[PDB]
């Protein structure tokens, strides 16, 4: 609200479609949306629980999706050297994290 | 000097001649020679050698001059050293005369090849038609080094093709012998006796062999040819004549003119398909004008008689005026007045060509507009190539000009354009030019397809199979609809991997100036390659493409044969030694004054003397 | 110029007349559909959404070889004739791929990796520099290399540098997203990645952290999860079964190269196996010098001093230090950085990395 | 310029095509999965209307006939998924349908390993090359050759090369299927795909179906269905059904490739499906020399080189590895900025590559 941007909560699993790429596609599209809407907060929803929110992260697609986001961040400081869209992670558990992360 | 013919209208040659004096001051004779070819200053080249009085410099100049051929093969430019070694006044050297009457450049071409190597071939196959293709290609693939033993060995390999095909097969032994003085000896044994196709074809093989080692011969082909002419053999003498014409290229002498001239006035064109010998005179007296040749050509053009209705000589006599007038720019205007005056439909074609040839490598506004008038025929469009290849902007101008030929659908129109692509792009392959050429392949006219594959062979030159492999497979898939196509495709491979794949046809030089000879070679082969291409002729004309050949090389020398290292960064070997091949790169250490590619004497500060 | 004009005057009249004869066909409504297959009688079968399917002869704007089975095409609204080719719609599904044209990074910025930089240069870089050169020689240089260390310390960086030099498209492939929980699904996702790589050559294909789709096991298929095994065999078949000269180069990444099947490594594609050395004192100086060129700082900061007291820090820790000392300056509202900021910064990252468990020593 | 030529080619086709096209419009216009003639103008029962779609069903219960004067109205006369059975106008029986495959008519690949794969070549020649080149020989013996052959051991060490090579040599279509793509979760999506491939094979017969990986398609389990090893088992079982049924053994070859035949079900292994099972041999010293000799028809190696001597210091290697050494040795030549190669460049490359390999 202070930095003057849309707060975008993204549900990790909802970016878990059972078809070819369509899912992989959604992941890519999202980055496209938030690049257009720059600046933006991407808040990675579903590696936390507010009580009314299901799934705190899992061995499926929440930790892997959390790796993907990091990759994107590397690439921006790369070719374009423009970066105005920041990702905020929230977690309660150190079992979703690994030291290179 | 680069700017004057590059950027503006380039009419005035005041600038060029003036630059030449400034070059004397600071002792860049290397740039002074480069100006001196093109303008047609025979005088300058000799005068710069006279100013030189340093042996280091003397031998280094002789090497970089060798590259522009026409002023090295030509007498009293090589023999400035020969006149003045006899009694000293110029400190001309003995080892140096062995450079100027070429032996040692050709020896290091061999040395390079033995050292960094390239593969052998055989393959004669069988059937007459296949044999001739395979025989021709063999000689091209092992050109520039004697490996003719295989051909000689199988007498049946030799035998199988007949008539004028036997003339070629025998003669291919000559292609393998080319650039090598020793190889003349070996040839003699086949020459004597044999079948008459063997006899005749030897003489053609001697003319191919001598192309680039005629200048200071060891076997006198003129004497063998002279004898032959008095002998019956109306037909054979023609091909004999093409070979000696090829042999006598670059130089000029009265002797060759005397043998050729009466043969040209025979009129044995209608029946034998002989009397081509004006073409041969044209090729000997390149870049220079002798009036006897000119008048002969002109009056036989005016005739148009029942004998001279034979359309083959007309293609050659067309070409002939332009080759005699290549490079001489302004002075040619005298010849042009005579030409314009003798009105014919044949002649209008020849106007644009003479002007193209003469202005070659620098186009002008007059020339572009004049060629567009003609267009709205083959010679006007082919001329565009000659002007475009010296010019950066002119290469881009090509895509615009050849647009026109593409917007028409007419079959004639389609067929002409691929030769013109072939002539410009000879130096290095141009991929945008290849995208256009693919389309020209797949047409419902056979003759367009034939010229496209001869064009791909021209354009790919200086390099082997790049994108070309994938094209070379598609060409192969058209043998099944067309007999001609196999032969032409076989020729393309031979050209693409000519002289063991490391030799080129190019307008880049050890002095970075276009070579008048190389241009004429390509031009004359482009119209009239093989019997069903154009007007009925001979397959035999293909050997004329030999004139085109320059080998790629940088050899650094610290002395005269001692090695000195350089590293240069070719295909990925990358970071090669001296004594190898490179293109568009130069030495990383300092020449006497030249700092240029080719056979170079390199010098070091004695404090940080390095030698390999 | 003059050339344009010669052409304009006949070209005009023919163009209008052709443009017209096309537009009478092309007139609306014409439905889009997709070309199923091209039959060899020079017909073609087309799949329409609205349920005509017909065998029709082409009409030009394209040629029969300018079309392939499965292409999108324009269809007539009663005979379903192929008037022209069109470009896919209603969402082409393309798999996660990140495009980086000339990613801004060089060898110079990360110098002191000297030994690795030559290895990647010979194998990857110089073949891409020589395109017609790889076509003529025909023999394989290295197709592919493997880089193994820690990401964003050399592994990410090295591949970014070489991409900048050769003007190749750099393609960052998320190892894990290929880890879809379905069947059939992993290999067709993997295949799609390779399809696009060959189409849009030149490119370097950087496949980030393959171990989630991998895991070697003891058998080449096992009664555990099938999806993880499926993606792995497709990946092994994709190196083994199509080979390139120079048109596509593969850089593979993994933290541990020993969790990969030894036949998925496969010599004769991946010839180079590149590993990570630790910084010595002199490298620490070099890596530090670059990072401070881009800072502004106080002149009481001494590089030599910081370096000596650092021992066993990799470059990642060196980068973190620049940001942490610089953060205390940003807190004090200052765009210099003092000596003091660095000392506290050096000490802290040093402490956390350098955890003791008495496993050193001996 | 490039755009103008390309347009003039289309335009030249377009005028001629438009004329033929108008005429063809007047009555409308071999691969299919359901039959279509969209009404049938032409012709108890004595006229035949076939349109098999879900929307619009014209169901004839009588087949038997050439009647309309051949194919018409949407041209796809052929085979139904409801049995209307348009029998034999322009004979349309057994088709490709819609398949997804990678076809290479006459591969550009020839053997480059003959030293460890001397054995795979001797068997190959006899099973595939000679029955296609002379069928009559086999006939006089009273035998028909193998339907399927399995080649095992490490992939790509000349195993893959032998497959492509025999296809080129016989003038048969080479079809690479990756086995792992023909296995689907989706109900049957997997079984259906398998029927269409063998039918495709039948239409186009005298052809080699190369299956990379049967570890995927079968392979180990203990679960015996599980909601994900059922799906796999259904694909495996359908594949068997085509082989062990009716198939041509003298036209259709299937060559299978695996990395371990010991976790494969006995039904994949057994004759009735795979007759010959050929072993990969890590090459012997003499073997290494011939495969070396092939690569060293390039490179300016020293002349008088003894590959046998180099082979005796080498650890174990596979054909993939021997090629691998040769190109890495050329990397040392460019690295040191020198034209020619020695024995030494090859030794140095061995030393490196084997350690790198290990696990």
């Amino acid at each position: 609200h202070h930095t003057d941007c849309k707060f975008i909560r993204v549900s990790g699993a909802e970016l878990v479609q059972k078809y070819i790429g369509e899912g992989s596609r959604m992941v890519r599209e999202l980055f496209v949306m938030a690049r257009e809407h720059a600046p933006s907060i991407i808040f990675m929803d579903e590696i936390d629980s507010i009580g009314s929110t299901r799934v705190e992260g899992s061995g499926g697609g929440d930790s892997e999706v959390q790796r993907t986001m990091l990759e994107l961040l590397n690439q921006l400081d790369g070719f374009e050297t423009s970066k105005n869209i920041k990702i905020i992670m929230a977690t309660n558990r150190l079992d979703i994290l690994d030291p290179a992360l | 000097v680069a700017c004057v013919p590059l950027l503006p209208p380039p009419e005035d040659v005041a600038f060029l001649k003036t630059a030449y004096s400034i070059y004397l001051s600071q002792n860049e004779l290397t740039d002074a020679i480069a100006l001196a070819v093109r303008l047609g200053e025979e005088d300058m080249i000799r005068s710069v050698f006279d100013a030189t009085s340093d042996p280091v410099m003397h031998k280094q100049l002789a090497y970089i001059l060798a590259a522009q051929k026409t002023s090295f093969e030509y007498e009293g430019v090589q023999d400035i050293i020969g006149n003045g070694k006899l009694s000293e006044h110029f400190l001309y050297l003995a080892k140096e005369l062995n450079l100027t009457g070429p032996k040692v450049p050709e020896d290091i071409y061999k040395s390079h090849l033995d050292n960094s190597k390239s593969v052998f071939s055989s393959a004669g196959l069988d059937s007459a038609q296949q044999n001739l293709a395979s025989s021709f290609v063999n000689g091209f693939l092992n050109l520039g080094y004697c490996n003719d033993k295989l051909i000689v060995d199988n007498d049946n390999w030799v035998y199988k093709t007949k008539g004028d095909g036997m003339t070629s097969a025998v003669a291919s032994i000559g292609s393998i012998y080319q650039w090598n003085l020793d190889g003349l000896q070996q040839l003699d044994k086949y020459l004597y006796v044999d079948e008459p196709e063997v006899k005749a074809g030897a003489l053609l093989g001697i003319g191919i062999s001598a192309s680039g080692v005629h200048d200071g011969e060891v076997e006198p082909a003129l004497l063998l040819l002279q004898d032959y002419v008095t002998n019956p053999d109306t037909k054979i003498s023609s091909a004999a004549i093409l070979g000696l014409g090829i042999a006598f290229a670059g130089s000029k002498n009265d002797e060759v003119l005397g043998l050729l001239l009466p043969i040209a006035a025979s009129t044995d064109l209608p029946i034998e398909t002989a009397a081509m010998a004006s073409l041969a005179l044209a090729h000997v007296f390149v870049g220079t004008c002798n009036g006897d040749i000119t008048t002969s050509i002109m009056d036989n053009f005016l005739e148009r008689t029942a004998i001279e209705l034979k359309t083959d000589w007309v293609r050659f006599l067309a070409l002939a005026l332009g080759i005699l007038y290549m490079g001489q720019g302004e002075q040619v205007d005298d010849v042009l007045e005579t030409i314009s005056a003798i009105e014919h439909p044949m002649t209008s074609a020849i106007e644009v060509l003479v002007g193209s040839c003469a202005y070659t490598g620098t186009g002008d506004v007059l020339l572009i507009q004049d060629l567009l008038h003609r267009l709205t025929l083959a010679y006007a469009v082919l001329g565009i190539a000659l002007i475009a290849l010296g010019e950066d902007i002119g290469k881009e101008m090509s895509l615009r000009h050849f647009g026109h030929l593409m917007h028409y659908g007419n079959e004639h129109i389609r067929r002409m354009v691929p030769l013109a692509m072939g002539i410009v792009s000879v130096s290095d392959p141009q991929m945008k030019v290849f995208d256009t050429l693919t389309r020209f392949s797949h047409d419902a006219d056979l003759e367009v397809s034939m010229n496209s594959i001869f064009a791909m062979g021209l354009c790919g030159a200086g390099t082997n199979n790049a994108r070309l492999a994938q094209l070379l497979r598609q060409l192969a898939s058209y043998y099944s609809r067309e007999q001609d196509a196999l032969f032409i495709t076989r020729l393309a491979q031979g050209l693409l991997h000519l002289g063991k794949g490391t030799m080129t046809m190019d307008v880049f030089n050890d002095a970075h100036v276009l070579n008048k000879v190389t241009l004429a070679s390509i031009l004359t082969t482009a119209v009239g390659l093989v019997s069903p291409s154009f007007m009925l002729k001979h397959h035999q004309l293909f050997y004329m493409l030999n004139a085109g050949i320059r080998p790629k090389f940088i050899l650094a020398l610290n002395d005269e044969g001692e090695p000195i290292k350089v590293n240069v960064r070719v295909g990925q070997p990358v970071l090669l030694n001296h004594g190898e091949r490179a293109e568009l790169e130069t030495d990383e250490y300092i020449s006497y004054t030249s700092h240029i590619e080719g056979v170079v004497i390199l010098k070091k500060n004695p404090d940080y003397r390095e030698e390999e | 110029f003059v050339s344009n004009s010669e052409i304009l005057k006949p070209f005009e009249k023919k163009q209008e007349e052709e443009k017209k004869q096309l537009e009478e066909i092309r007139g609306n409504p014409l439905s889009i559909g997709t070309l199923e297959e091209i039959i060899d009688d020079d017909h073609a079968i087309v799949t329409s959404p609205t349920m005509p399917d017909y065998y029709v002869s082409i009409l030009s704007f394209v040629d029969k070889e300018l079309l392939e089975p499965g292409c999108s095409v324009l269809l007539h609204h009663k005979t379903m004739s192929i008037v022209g080719v069109l470009q896919d719609d209603a969402d082409p599904m393309v798999s996660v791929m990140k495009m980086d044209k000339s990613p801004t990074e060089s060898y110079s910025d990360i110098g002191g990796l000297e030994s690795q930089i030559q290895e990647i240069k010979e194998s990857v870089e110089l073949p891409l520099t020589h395109p017609e050169l790889y076509e003529e020689m025909g023999i394989k240089p290295p197709k592919g290399v493997i880089l193994y260390g820690a990401p964003g310390t050399g592994k990410t960086l090295l591949a970014k540098a070489v991409a900048n030099q050769t003007s190749a498209t750099f393609l960052r492939i998320v190892g894990s997203e290929l880890i879809q929980k379905y069947l059939g699904d992993g290999p067709r996702l993997c295949r799609q990645i390779f399809k696009v790589a060959g189409e849009n050559a030149p490119s370097i294909v950087f496949i980030d952290e393959i171990d989630a789709i991998g895991t070697k096991r003891y058998d080449s298929n096992s009664g555990g999860e099938r999806e993880i095994q499926r993606t792995m065999l497709e990946l092994l078949n994709q190196l083994d079964g199509f080979d390139d000269r120079g048109d596509v180069k593969v850089i593979m990444a993994t933290n541990k190269i020993e969790t990969l099947d030894p036949a998925l490594i496969r010599p004769g594609r991946i010839d180079r196996k590149i590993l990570f050395e630790n910084p010595d004192l002199s490298t620490k100086k070099k890596i530090l010098g670059i990072h401070t060129s881009k800072m502004n700082l106080s002149e009481d900061v001494n590089l030599e001093t910081l370096v000596t007291t650092k021992d066993d820090l990799s470059g990642a820790d060196i980068q973190a230090m620049c940001t942490e000392a610089g953060l205390l300056a940003l807190r004090e509202r200052r765009m210099q950085v003092t000596a003091e900021d660095f000392k506290q910064a050096k000490e802290r990252v040093m402490k956390n990395k350098v955890e003791e468990n008495l496993e050193g020593l001996y | 310029l490039k755009q103008t030529e390309n347009d003039l080619k289309d335009i030249e086709a377009r005028i001629k095509e438009k004329a033929g096209v108008k005429e063809s419009d007047t009555g409308l216009a071999h691969p299919l999965q359901v039959a279509r003639c969209t009404k049938i103008i032409k012709g108890e029962d004595a006229k035949y209307v076939i349109n098999l779609k879900q929307i619009a069903k014209f169901v004839v219960g009588l087949g038997e006939r050439v009647s309309p004067t051949d194919i018409e109205e949407g041209m796809r006369v052929g085979v139904d998924r409801s049995k209307y059975n348009i029998e034999l106008p322009l004979p349309p029986r057994i088709d490709p349908s819609v398949t997804m495959m990678t076809v290479e008519e006459k591969p550009d690949v020839t053997y480059s390993d003959v030293g460890g794969c001397k054995d795979q070549i001797e068997k190959l020649r006899e099973v595939v090359e000679l029955p296609l080149l002379s069928p009559e020989r086999f006939a006089t013996l009273g035998i028909d050759p193998p339907k399927g052959i399995l080649l095992y051991g490490p992939p790509g060490t000349g195993k893959t090369l032998c497959a492509r090579a025999v296809a080129n040599r016989t003038d048969a279509t080479f079809i690479r299927v990756i086995g792992s793509e023909l296995v689907q979760k989706y109900v049957g999506e997997g079984a259906r795909m398998v029927r269409e491939l063998f039918e495709m094979a039948r239409t186009k017969k005298a052809c080699i179906i190369f299956f990379d990986e049967i570890d995927a398609v079968g392979g180990a389990r203990f679960d015996d269905g599980a909601g994900g090893d059922n799906e796999v088992q259904r694909t495996m079982l359908e594949l068997i059904t085509q082989l062990d049924g009716f198939d041509p053994r003298g036209n259709i070859k299937v060559m299978f490739a695996t990395n371990r035949p010991n976790t494969l079900d006995p039904a994949l292994l057994r004759p009735g499906r795979i007759d010959r099972k050929v072993e990969f041999s890590l090459p012997d010293l003499e073997g290494r020399a011939n495969i070396f000799r092939i690569h060293s028809k390039s490179m300016s190696v020293e002349r008088g080189i003894r590959w046998e001597l180099i082979s005796r210091l080498c650890p174990n290697s596979t054909g993939a590895e021997l090629r691998s050494v040769c190109t890495e040795a050329g990397m040392f030549a460019i690295r040191a900025r020198r034209k020619v190669a020695t024995e030494k460049d090859f030794l140095k490359a061995v030393d490196k590559v084997i350690s790198g390999y290990k696990k």
